[PDB]
């Protein structure tokens, strides 16, 4: 409980590692702004290596030195009380090649990926002749992919039932040892809510969600 | 093109029943329709999105269904500040289009 | 949070050239869009052109030629200019914020400025 | 049992990858392929069932040829050869039948006869990196990753038209060998729509039953 | 955090060293050298900082809103205590300002 | 020689150190952009610890650490031929408490020390009435000091005859051991010509000097 890293604490009490393995001024936990879970909801998704080099000193590295390898923790929870209910689904999924609107163009980059603030996902389709947008139906996931099998890559699912958070520890998965962060994803964060918020009159309308990240080993 | 219409044209009903309005469009949306509100002399409001999806500060009395070319919206019980126009929207493809208006004198 | 302002001319001269400058607030541009909705009383409610928050423009059918929408990140505004101002544009026009929770749907407006065309 | 089931026995297959043809005196009749595991799509789930892949390659080329109706005086050919010509990525290309990149150096090539075995060749793992990639999220165009380019083909006769034109098809085979494998992920779900990029329409998740019970 | 049982939520601590300005938003606080403070695990949080004869702020944000059950209300208060953590080094007495 | 320090190297071949007493990424060669040496020159003068807070990474330390505790060593070489004469005064004073041209007043800031680009001496004296200026005639320093008695600190000769170069180095030296680096400049390093510069026609009309400093475990 109440770990350290530079100048910053978290205070916790299970965990889950990687695919089998385990992976200076800048090891500190950084705090992305807390996002909103409803009861009507969608799911949100962060690119990983671009929402800390918008941000922080750490970015400060990046445009100092583009090519590094990184390594990173991620800590996940949401604060409710008992009287909710739902079911969320924490996955950190590798290279994450989603699928534009339009049939013939490519995404642009400012859908792609929002700098330290959450794109969301929708429960329908989206109009494809307006512009460069990501097709982001849900139970699609996106990736052209039955959702229900997303739990092949390193998952955590959080119950409000019983279970309140969520850790995950994700080593270096790249081909080539070294490459610039600029124009490479390796990672990106999911979270999808399966069985939707609901509550009786008189509770809080909303559950807030707040993810925390922090690298580790970090060469340039 | 794609057109949207909007079905009665206007109401009169007392305070408290459970009234409905609908609107068509000409081809499917896949439930890309959101209805808007907009009382004498201000800006609309958004009430429900995505046909069924409710905005945060509209009361539990509004719900809308429908799928494909046939949606609608229920008002379960109108009060004192219910009347104004009711406007619904696709928003599928650009070109977007709007309803016609209804209007409610609330007797 | 407050929303978004604007602010127009309110009236002009047939056949002339418009701008409308809509400030925002409280929201940064590269999240949201905004929307050019004239609200008439003769037609009603349409829509003329919205700019994606990737800086790509679209516009409506009936006024490919007349419109230019434009915007800044940092100074944080928005102008479009209308062209030829003809006499049926008597209507007021609404600047409005989209992309509530990702679904392309106009959150809020602004105030809403009346315009009329003609002496 | 399981050896069936392995990374090996699942991937040593063949398949008619591409199936082209070309003339001898159209002046632009040569058969001309990017390699690429994307062409067809049966084999495109079977590989996009991992993330990185590192295997070399062995390719065999079947050729056949048939006559095209000449005029007339009793038309007679000799036996012919076909040159087939591998460029690695980084090379000249040729734009004519008759250019400068057929009798260049460093790229290998091979001949054949008809009427013999089919040409088989090989060619190892040839990446600056360690592994293929078959998803890649990132630019340079978004999603193409040019380190993973594994080089054209080429095929043209080798003869001259004497009395009457041959045209020719070939359907290149294709086997992995030595295949490891890494990082799995699920399987794909909806179409294929175009064959640079991972497109698609939002379908649903299997079909329907009537009730629940 | 002398509120109710079942409410939590999340809170920064940030110190904003001397010389350093103070933060003016939520996001900047993290960036400096702070604490993220949570209400439902312990309901107490230690802060240490050193003090001697602008030259310092100790503002705190919200991280999220507080979350409560049905039926409890919803205010709910903070008290702050003070204590020497080691021991000072006083030098040359003088009398008190606090008289007529 | 050619000692290297970060990212920087300079070449060389005497040395004087302090009162006897010897004294991470800051620990780079500073240079400032060299003075010109004419024949009718009179003298220059750095502030020492406010001429590299405007300009380098050390000075981006100065805003985020004030207290802080230093130790210095200096280069300071000049370049002519064999056939220029002359010799200067190399100094480093500690604590130059210098007088305002006008009597009952104080010299402000901007006149006491520029940033990273020498105040200049005078062999004459100055108006009063003005504005906030620095007493500078030379044949009083200053200081309203004998010049000649300036070898009581630590100093270094130039003499072009055989002579070359210089390398002075400073311990720190401060009554109280932590003190702000904004309002208090500990040191201060002095070029005076006694000989005048002189030359026959057709040789260079000046002589370019150029100054280098180093910090030493600089702490905060």
């Amino acid at each position: 409980r109440s770990i350290t890293l530079g100048n910053s604490t978290i205070t916790t009490q299970n965990v889950v590692v990687g695919y089998g393995v385990w992976p200076v001024a800048t090891c500190r936990f950084y705090t992305l702004e807390s996002v909103q879970w409803m009861k009507n909801s969608a799911g949100w998704w962060w690119k990983l290596p671009d929402a800390l080099s918008q941000m922080g000193l750490f970015g400060q590295n990046m445009q100092y030195h583009y090519l590094g390898r990184t390594g990173y923790t991620i800590h996940v929870q949401c604060n409710a009380s008992k009287f909710h209910q739902g079911c969320l689904l924490v996955v950190c999924v590798p290279e994450a090649e989603m699928g534009c609107s339009n049939l013939n163009n490519t995404p642009e980059f400012s859908e792609l990926s929002g700098g330290d603030s959450a794109r969301m996902f929708t429960d329908t389709q989206v109009g494809e002749s307006n512009a460069k947008k990501v097709q982001t139906a849900v139970w699609n996931a996106g990736m052209g992919v039955g959702v229900g099998n997303l739990t092949i890559f390193p998952h955590q699912w959080i119950n409000l039932r019983t279970n309140n958070s969520a850790t995950l520890v994700m080593p270096y998965i790249n081909s080539v040892p070294m490459d610039n962060m600029f124009r490479h994803n390796n990672l990106t964060l999911m979270i999808i809510p399966f069985v939707p918020l609901n509550y009786s009159e008189g509770s809080s309308p909303y559950v807030p969600i707040t993810v925390t990240i922090a690298p580790m080993c970090a060469e340039y | 093109d794609i057109q949207m219409t909007q079905s009665p044209a206007s109401l009169s009903v007392s305070v408290g029943e459970t009234v409905t309005i609908t609107c068509r469009a000409s081809e499917n949306v896949y439930r890309n329709l959101a209805w808007y509100q907009q009382k004498q002399g201000k800006s609309p409001q958004l009430l429900v999105y995505a046909a069924t999806n409710l905005a945060d500060g509209v009361p539990s009395r509004f719900s809308g269904s429908g799928s494909g070319t046939q949606y609608s919206l229920k008002i379960n019980s109108l009060q004192s500040e219910d009347f104004g126009s009711y406007f619904c929207q696709h928003f599928w493809s650009p070109v977007f289009t709007f309803g016609a208006g209804t209007k409610l004198e609330l007797k | 949070q407050v929303q978004l302002k604007q602010s127009g001319p309110g009236l002009v001269q047939p056949s002339q050239s418009l701008s409308i400058t809509c400030t925002v607030s409280g929201f940064s541009l590269t999240n949201y869009g905004v929307h050019w909705v004239r609200q008439s009383p003769g037609k009603g409610l349409e829509w003329l052109g919205v700019i994606w928050r990737g800086g790509s423009t679209d516009y409506n059918a009936a006024f490919m030629s007349r419109l230019s929408i434009t915007k800044d990140n940092s100074k944080s505004q928005v102008f479009f200019k209308m062209n030829s101002l003809q006499a049926d544009d008597t209507a007021i026009y609404y600047c409005a914020k989209g992309d509530y929770y990702g679904y392309d749907a106009m959150d809020s407006w602004g105030q809403g400025t009346s315009v009329t065309v003609s002496r | 049992s399981r050896s069936e089931s392995s990374i090996e026995n699942f991937l040593c297959r063949s398949a008619c990858v591409y199936y082209a043809t070309y003339t001898n005196n159209s002046k632009k009749g040569f058969a001309e392929w990017v390699i690429n595991t994307r062409q067809v799509a049966q084999l495109r789930r079977k590989l996009e069932l991992f993330t990185y892949l590192r295997f070399d390659l062995e390719l065999t080329f079947v050729i056949t040829s048939a006559q095209q109706p000449s005029t007339a005086s009793s038309v007679d050919a000799p036996v012919q050869t076909h040159q087939i010509m591998y460029v690695p990525p980084g090379g000249p290309v040729p734009t004519k039948v008759k250019d400068y990149a057929w009798q260049t150096s460093t790229n290998p090539s091979v001949f054949w006869t008809e009427g013999n075995a089919p040409p088989r060749m090989s060619i190892p793992f040839i990446s600056i990196g360690n592994a293929y990639s078959c998803f890649y999220d990132g630019w340079t165009v978004y999603g193409i990753n040019t380190l993973n380019n594994m080089g054209t083909l080429y095929m043209r006769h080798v003869n001259e038209a004497g009395q009457g034109p041959i045209k020719s098809t070939v359907r290149i085979y294709f086997k992995p060998k030595h295949v490891k494998a890494w990082v799995p992920r699920p399987p794909r779900l909806c179409q294929y729509e175009k064959q640079k990029n991972v497109n698609f329409s939002p379908i649903g998740v299997t079909t329907s039953r009537t009730d629940i019970i | 955090f002398c509120g109710s049982a079942m409410a939590t939520g999340k809170f920064l601590l940030a110190y904003s060293p001397p010389g350093a300005g103070v933060p003016k938003n939520r996001k900047d606080a993290m960036l400096g050298t702070h604490v993220i403070w949570d209400v439902g695990l312990q309901s107490s949080c230690v802060l240490c900082v050193p003090w001697i004869s602008a030259a310092g702020y100790v503002t705190c944000w919200y991280q999220t809103n507080i979350v409560v059950p049905a039926d409890v209300q919803s205010s709910c208060d903070i008290l702050c205590f003070v204590s020497a953590c080691n021991d000072f080094s006083v030098r040359m007495l003088k009398d008190t300002p606090f008289i007529r």
